[PDB]
């Protein structure tokens, strides 16, 4: 009637917006929208704090680049908006705190090229390490990369040096990074950007763990993982490339336990 | 309403059709997956359907007990110089793999677990000597009480863990125990770690494994033979078998496809192909 | 006391018992749940989401990427097959990996209908017609279009809607079909042929892949449960 | 195979310390109870055991001047030898178990061990 | 307080003055105070799987364009 | 209405007749058989019927448990290089002859199965030492499950398949089976084969055995000695016996004359004979 | 739930103010949520043989001829 | 627990014992009977049809 | 003379038609004439501290000064 | 009697049990309890009782 | 009535205060 359509959307939350013209409806996880903490559910005592529109807005990670050669990447959650604004900020102040989350993969290209992109919201998404002398051996600042996320390779090479081992993760793509096969990802909630049919991939996930709230510098509830499932291809040029952008946006995220603020080895 | 038990929909008789209703043409961009019956894509009779989901309830499915570990006694010559016979384990499910895979289907889980133990025993060198039925003693120690130093000391009294004294010969030991997680809900996996690394603080002070946390200590158990040395040498076998009764599960995983490599998610150069040759074109 | 007598299984351990068991921890203050999202309840449910299919599981294809995509062509028409598949979900290599094979793995029986859905992820020029297919098993497998045609089958016009689905309808003579490569409880033959040829214009890449998923629908059921062969430990 | 390698040994005199070292080649998805023992003449001893960690378990003549440690990650033991005594002249070596807390002379291999003199005055 | 619940009974024997028929009955009684003791009761629920196949914000009708 | 245990009809007195009616008289090529009562032929008196069938239903008929196979174990010298110690068979009811006879009485059949299981051991080589009690482990392997390779592998961890761990010298085990059937009842024959041999094929490509199909596979059961070994060699058996409850039947048949011979209808060369020699005109 | 039935009473003993007499029953409590782990009824039905016997079309009336 | 006292017959496996026992494969989905002509429910019906007697069974 | 209480459940079966929900009791007998024989019921009391806490003559108030 | 099968778990000793036992000494005449002073109910009473701590653990 | 399977006390939710209440201050000396 008036042309409404799945394709078409608008988000907006705090002071930014977001629309686009090419969606695939969206995907709210587990069929949960994001909540705040319920008295029946609660746990520290403490009056909490919530940032609302202070942090519950959209935030625009560093864009990567898409080529032939791209076996994916990934990234954590709070982790990779641990930089953020006051998201960041609450986020090292308080020792608990809980968020849910509106990620907003996008990428467009043109009728004439091809491809298509899984971008997989995993919760609890623990990856592989890289030796085979010691398990569960990487480090706090390889496991934590922030905004500029790690990537995925084409093959496991196990790290040799025993004197001064890497420490980082060296997660295999067709294994998901974590040893099982990639073509059941798609039991995580998640959607594929496909190139002759959108441009952008959106998935409202709820905030997930074992506890009500946890603590954010030391636990990432969701992983998100965007691997390509069929590969890059336009018009018969050797080397396209079109880039991918993630925008992600907490929400009703609240925070307890404040003290003096955090500061993390990194490097 | 809809117990395990029920009979599944019924297939309803559908004829030809030729109109502008689509159910065979979808988009699997959008994340979800097409909700299909026959009669959408074919013509069908009528069918009453009699089969039930009943034994793929997340219940029924881990209705099975199974083993975890193989703990193990010893003794020597005389003393000769050695006193330290009893055996304790980690509990952990994570040291076989049958189990462990089963579990991993999901991210969280809750459950009341029993506890069932097979205890075998043998002859170790050709002897005329006869041992007399013995008597074993399973001890949960908690995390944070004493752990056994010698065979004899004072923690076997076992004033507060509760211990199991199982008699050679009669039916295998059993125990219930609660959900006893420290969350409202057991961390299969858990991404992240124990400790923050701060950087006014030296890099081992703030060092901690990946994936590692206090949700999943639960302490040890403690086994040894009660008898008294005995001239003839008598080794002993406790098999535990877990199974998790009262379950529910949380966030669906794909299953493990490569053989496992320790408590983590990690895995092992040589191990990564669990698909074999098969041609493209050929049934 | 009361008289009682033992009868035969008296003792036994049998590990698929269901008997109360003195509990080890009494009046022990167990943590209340919370309400955690994506509660699964049956394994079925997970049976019933898509999951891609490694279909190209070439010698260099096999445990790479590569074993997902199954690669058309702007060639002229031909009645030669694109793929090729056996409907046995827990046994033939290309079903037995994916989330239903492997649930499926975990029981001997199977039964119900399934449904293969097929994205095409080539550029929004090019254009298309394919015919999926499945025969049901008893007479030579379908080797030609001509075959194919025969049995059930859904021609897909590749068009807006980027993706078709193909009902496997539940058609077989026992009620149940074993859960390994069996004759007497054998499926049939899935396959996917070109109806008419994929046609692009000029400055297109001219050639693109397909990805295939694999589900149950809500008649779908499984039965008696066994141990999986695809985990082991050595030693 | 699985192969454990012994290193740190040396001759010291009395009074003196050591600190021996013991990692496996490869990572063992198995043993996580480690070993150690010693030899003179034609009979093995027990000196310690440590599982995981922090359980460790010593002998009745190594106790209070032996410390075991070992990495909860890698699988690998070490052995801290203080206020050394002549009688502790031997040949060290390493045994991985499965879960052993108890000690006994019965492991499958043997690697090749440590030698450890100890010099009097 | 026992607790009397009906079995689904599959094989039938020739009875229906006893067995096979008029429905068979099974009792249970909890013996220990901790609920933790109790056997599996085994009388589960099912659910819609919704919230893993069709987890878009917009209800999917199967007659309909996906897209639209 | 009419029960098992109820009592046969009276006979009814009867005097001497003259008349059309001929009972008597009948035709066998029509495929009845005549209906005939004492009364129809002789005069009879009143006779208050006791009897009853009661122990001829077809439950009461298959009331007994029935012998099935004889597994057994080995142990050598020591190890040598023998560690295949464990015993996997094939389950099927055909292996005997007493109840394979019993089931071919009748075409079809549905019914719950109970197993027990009576298991004896014994020393070999007359020796001092002296053996701990056992015990044992029963794993049902259905169907597809990986089967055991060596006496310690994987395997025999069992996080799925059901197993009985059997105490040696208390109350033999039993357990109860559904139908298990992929059909709605066992089929004691099948006239057929579960391959079609075409034409566009080879000839070996499309060859399978007269009369079997999947609908009697049911996988196997492997026995193991769980305690480990000894350096007294002790063999044991398990003897499987089986008792069909709840059961039906359909289609009569004529009961196995001659001696069985294979799972099949074969029959061997030389036991054709089942008749003796008896004359036509001899008492 | 336990179920009552009556026996089939054969020896009588010298009684009937208890045993012999008074109808004598017997009594069943299921134990098990499957209905194959119960004990066999025994309590079966009983039907015409003549579907094996007289399988014929036209129905037999013994006192007539078998052919007309 | 309840008082109990051994009877004799204890232990011992009576072949044509009736006694109910824990079933191996609980929640099983067993598939459901169909009417397949020809059920015999007691053995003497087969009794009343009329077989074939072998009267002359003299050596050749 | 059967006891029945309730059980306090904490970890629920995917149940509410059997365990879980339905309030899920326990059934308890005594079998000897002598009370010390009986096992614990484990259905016990709480008291306020008070006795220990604020064995104080004169109530204290909180919010007040204690020493006033 | 009474047809009854054994459980796994029968004759073990769980030392965190709780069932009935029989008495060694029937009949006896129990004194009666007094109301003395100061009964527990629940060790978190004595939890909530103020003590002191010992902050200065230096070597002296 | 309070048996000790029940529950704890609940928290209330508490905003700021400023006033002559002083439920911090305390004397020891007494024994409370
Ligand atoms: C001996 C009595 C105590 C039995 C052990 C109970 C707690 C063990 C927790 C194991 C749970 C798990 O690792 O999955
Ligand atoms: C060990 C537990 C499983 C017991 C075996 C049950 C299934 C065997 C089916 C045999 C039926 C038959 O051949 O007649």
């Amino acid at each position: 009637a008036c042309g409404y359509s799945d394709r078409v959307l608008q988000l907006t939350l705090g002071n930014s917006t977001i629309t686009t013209q090419e969606a695939a409806n969206s995907v709210v996880a587990y069929g949960r929208w994001p909540e705040y903490l319920r008295d029946s559910e609660a746990n520290p005592v403490d009056q909490p704090t919530e940032p609302d529109v202070a942090a519950c807005r959209f935030y625009t990670l560093d864009t990567v680049s898409w080529t032939k050669e791209s076996r994916g990447w990934w990234w954590k959650l709070p982790d990779a908006l641990r930089d953020m604004g006051l998201f960041g900020q609450n986020m090292y102040y308080h020792y608990l705190g809980r968020s849910g989350y509106t990620v907003h993969v996008q990428c467009n290209a043109s009728k004439f090229h091809q491809g298509a992109l899984g971008v997989f919201a995993v919760p609890e998404m623990c990856l592989a390490g890289d030796s085979n002398t010691t398990t569960m051996h990487t480090s706090y600042q390889n496991a934590n990369p922030g905004e500029k996320g790690g990537t995925f390779t084409g093959t496991f090479t196990p790290d040799n040096n025993q004197t001064s081992p890497a420490r980082r993760f060296c997660p295999v793509d067709y294994l998901l990074g974590n040893g099982t096969l990639l073509g059941n990802a798609f039991v995580f909630p998640h959607q594929i950007i496909n190139l002759r049919t959108n441009n952008c991939a959106t998935l409202v996930l709820p905030y997930v763990n074992s506890l009500s709230i946890d603590s954010m510098v030391k636990h990432n509830n969701w992983g998100i993982a965007i691997l390509p499932l069929a590969p890059l291809n336009f018009a018969s040029e050797s080397s396209p490339e079109i880039p991918i952008t993630l925008t992600i946006a907490p929400m009703c995220c609240e925070f307890n336990g404040l003290r003096n603020i955090t500061l993390p080895r990194l490097q | 309403a809809a117990t395990s038990r029920d009979a599944l929909p019924n297939t309803e008789a559908s004829g030809p059709t030729h109109s502008k209703e689509i159910p065979a043409l979808t988009a699997v961009e959008t994340g979800a997956t097409n909700p299909l019956v026959p009669s959408d894509t074919v013509q069908t009779r009528h069918v009453v359907q009699h089969r039930s989901r009943s034994e793929s309830s997340i219940e029924s499915f881990f209705a099975r007990g199974a083993c975890v570990t193989i703990m193990t006694v010893d003794n020597p010559a005389s003393t000769t110089n050695k006193d330290k016979l009893f055996a304790v384990w980690k509990i952990t499910y994570k040291d076989t793999v049958q189990l462990r895979r089963k579990l991993e289907f999901f991210t969280y889980s809750r459950f009341d677990m029993e506890l069932t133990f097979v205890v075998t025993a043998n002859f170790t060198e050709t002897n005329n000597g006869h041992a007399l039925n013995q008597v074993y003693q399973i001890m949960y120690v908690p995390p944070g009480a004493p752990v056994p130093e010698k065979w004899d000391d004072y923690t076997w009294q076992t004033s507060s863990n509760p211990s199991i004294f199982y008699t050679y010969g009669t039916a295998p030991a059993r125990i219930s125990v609660p959900y006893v997680g420290i969350s409202n809900a057991y961390s299969h996996f858990y991404d992240g770690f124990s400790k923050v690394p701060l950087k006014d603080q030296s890099a081992a002070l703030g060092d901690s494994l990946y994936g590692a946390a206090s949700l999943n200590d639960f302490g040890i158990l403690a086994v040894r033979v009660v008898n008294d040395h005995n001239p003839t040498k008598v080794t002993s076998k406790i098999r535990v078998y877990l199974k998790p009764k009262h379950i529910r599960v949380w966030c669906p995983r794909p299953p493990r496809a490569v053989a496992y490599y320790g408590p983590g998610v990690d895995y092992k150069d040589g191990t990564l192909t669990p698909l074999s040759t098969k041609d493209l074109t050929t049934y | 006391g009361l008289p009682v007598m033992n009868t035969p299984g008296s003792n036994q351990y049998l590990t698929a018992d269901n008997f109360q068991s003195p509990c080890a921890l009494p009046e022990f203050d167990v943590t209340p749940p919370i309400d955690i999202p994506g509660e699964v309840k049956n394994m079925m449910e997970l049976a019933e989401i898509d999951t891609m299919i490694p279909f190209d599981l070439s010698a260099t294809k096999k445990n790479t990427m590569e074993m997902y995509r199954v690669r058309l062509s702007d060639k002229p028409h031909t009645d030669d097959p694109i793929l090729c598949l056996s409907l046995s979900p827990a046994s033939d290599p290309r079903l037995s990996h994916t989330m239903l094979g492997e649930i499926l793995n975990y029981y001997t029986h199977w039964a119900g209908s399934l449904k293969f859905t097929f994205l095409f992820c080539g550029s929004m020029m090019a254009t298309g017609k394919l015919l999926v297919s499945y025969a049901p098993p008893g007479a030579d497998p379908p080797k030609k279009r001509k075959e194919a045609m025969l049995g059930t089958h859904v021609i897909w016009d590749i068009g807006l809607q980027s993706s078709c689905t193909m009902v496997v309808p539940w058609i077989s003579n026992t009620t149940y079909r074993q859960t390994i490569d069996d004759s007497f409880t054998e499926g049939g033959y899935i396959s996917v042929f070109y109806q008419t040829r994929i046609v692009v214009p000029l400055s297109t890449p001219r050639e693109m892949d397909i990805l295939g998923f694999v589900s149950a629908c809500n008649d779908f059921s499984v039965r008696l449960l066994r141990d999986t062969t695809h985990i082991e430990q050595k030693a | 195979q699985v192969q454990l390698q012994e290193s740190g040994g040396g001759s010291v005199q009395a009074g003196g310390s050591l600190r021996l070292s013991c990692a496996a080649s490869e990572y063992i998805p198995s043993a996580n109870c480690m070993r150690w023992f010693r030899q003179a003449p034609k009979e093995r001893e027990w000196v310690a055991s440590v599982l995981r960690g922090g359980y460790t378990w010593h002998a009745d003549s190594v106790k209070g001047r032996f410390t075991i440690s070992g990495d909860n990650a890698k699988t690998a033991a070490y052995l801290q030898m203080n206020s050394l005594k002549p009688e502790d002249t031997a040949i060290y070596y390493c045994a991985y178990s499965n879960t052993c807390p108890g000690a006994s002379a019965d492991f499958r291999s043997w690697g090749q061990g440590t030698q450890v003199t100890v010099s009097s005055h | 307080g026992a607790q009397v619940s009906s079995q689904k009974v599959g094989a039938h024997e020739n009875s229906n003055r006893a067995y096979g028929g008029s429905t068979i009955n099974y009792t249970t009684i909890n013996y220990y105070r901790d609920s933790a003791s109790n056997a599996a009761s085994k009388q589960d629920f099912s659910q819609d799987p919704s919230k893993f196949t069709e987890p878009i914000k917009d209800v999917l009708i199967k007659t309909a364009p996906m897209l639209n």
